């Protein structure tokens, strides 16, 4: 079939990941699990 | 200060492996996209 | 029905990138709010530090002008946001309300900080 | 200027002079004693001025530290 | 994605390690903390 | 004197930490960067 | 509104510069006055003396 | 001098990663243009 | 430009003009999707005639 | 061109600079002659396709 | 001040003179 690709369902979970990533790539840089951005904002304050 | 760092301080010594299957996920998914995107292809190739 | 789901489908491809926009403005925000933070950190610091030895630093004037510096800091990054013409938190914003949807009245309110310079 | 608009600026006020302005240090010519007490109480006034006048530079580049850190923040996001 | 890189953000921290690095290597080389520098102005008056 | 040494002699027995700490963060940040510019690489060589 | 964020953005990175380098002058003028304050320091020292 | 490097040393930590981009999209638009002048090829092979 | 109450002004300039310019801009937007429209159409009336 | 609010003596430069960039507008401004009848300097008489 | 709140301070009550008043 062509009309159009349900395969991009996969797309999508990548998407998923790479926010995760990134997420991850600036805990990783600065050593803070809490973001300075307001994710996890009890914490945070 | 200690404190302040069980609230803060990563223990990255987990998430490099959050980080890995991160890394992970972005190649597998991508592998399957080069080989889904083939699909359509083959078939109208062939129905033809 | 599929020129129903068309409609729906891209509207709602539409809806999601205004809606990433959004994102990226209240992380702008967020930025901005980080270091107001550091400031006013800075601030119970000098706060701290004029006790002076209660009366001994007499150059607690060079920490007024220290603060005074950082008090015109939090006029600079009240103003400076301009994500629009329209910026961010200072003075006056008018509490938008971002599209994540296909519909009328489907939309997110936000509240950003009316002022950061005076308020605080 | 540290940002993108217009007179969007940190006014700096350095020191207007250094030499006969510190009454002046080079006025003094120490060599009676009377002169030499006198003397350290011009040292002492100017010399306050001084540092008054490096504490207005750290107000200056704690200024600036801040303002570029959040300026790299914004321009990160945006 | 290619467009950009969001892990620029690492770079960013970085330049602010950097910062105190140099700093501290100052006050390591004289033993001064209070750099000759302006920086806590109150305790170098 | 001890005095001028209160205000100005760094506990150094401490920025030494502080010290290992960014020299520490540089390196790790750094090789974060090495990792991290090799996504884009990645994700188009498997696109294409 | 992309030409507006560009606009915005290598403008900002441009005044990060000039502000880079006003930091450095302040640096430099701070230098010269703590050599100021060595000098005035041994000014007391000589009106004692 | 500290300002002469603040005008001229590149954050080349920075431009690592900008360099890779180039050289991405050198790779990119070059794989790109070895699918697209497939396609007047294909057009004709079968018109005819 | 090259005074700096030029420069502040300057971007004044600059900013209000550049709309105009993407104002241009997108009024292109609207004529070429206008065109591109008006032909899949037309083609499609030039089909069943 | 803030020059670092006076720092930059050799705006004189950038002045040229932007004289430069100045004289593009002009060239692009012209230049563009779909017709001998080029698009958009001067007087374009806001045509019918 | 010995802490981080106001009014969080301790006093202290030098003799108010020494030549003329032992």
């Amino acid at each position: 079939v062509n009309t159009n690709i349900a395969s991009l369902n996969t797309q999508r979970n990548l998407n998923a990941s790479s926010n995760d990533l990134n997420t991850s790539l600036q805990r990783l840089t600065t050593g803070y699990r809490i973001n300075s951005a307001k994710d996890d904002a009890a914490g945070l304050q | 200060t200690n404190a302040r760092s069980r609230i803060k301080d990563t223990d990255f010594a987990a998430e490099t492996a959050a980080l890995s299957k991160n890394q992970v996920l972005q190649q597998a998914g991508t592998a399957i996209l080069a080989q889904a995107n083939q699909l359509p292809q083959a078939v109208l190739s062939l129905l033809r | 029905i599929s020129n129903r789901l068309s409609n729906q489908i891209s509207g709602l491809n539409v809806a999601t990138r205004n809606a990433n926009d959004g994102i990226s403005l209240a992380q702008t925000a967020e930025g901005a709010l980080q270091q107001s933070t550091n400031i006013l950190q800075r601030i119970r610091d000098l706060a701290l530090q004029s006790a002076n030895g209660s009366n001994s630093d007499a150059d607690r004037a060079a920490l007024q002008k220290e603060v005074a510096a950082q008090q015109a800091e939090l006029t600079r990054i009240s103003d400076t946001t301009t994500f629009g013409g329209r910026k961010l938190l200072d003075g006056s914003f008018g509490t938008t309300s971002f599209q994540v949807g296909s519909n009328a009245y489907e939309t997110i309110d936000i509240s950003l900080q009316n002022a950061s310079a005076s308020a605080i | 200027q540290v940002g993108s608009n217009a007179y969007e600026t940190i006014d700096i006020s350095l020191q207007n002079a250094s030499a006969s302005a510190i009454s002046s240090v080079a006025s003094v010519d120490i060599s009676t004693a009377d002169g030499a007490q006198n003397a350290i109480a011009v040292v002492d006034n100017a010399l306050a001025a001084i540092d008054a006048q490096r504490a207005d530079l750290a107000a200056v580049q704690n200024r600036f530290k801040n303002t570029i850190d959040n300026l790299t923040n914004i321009s990160e996001n945006a």
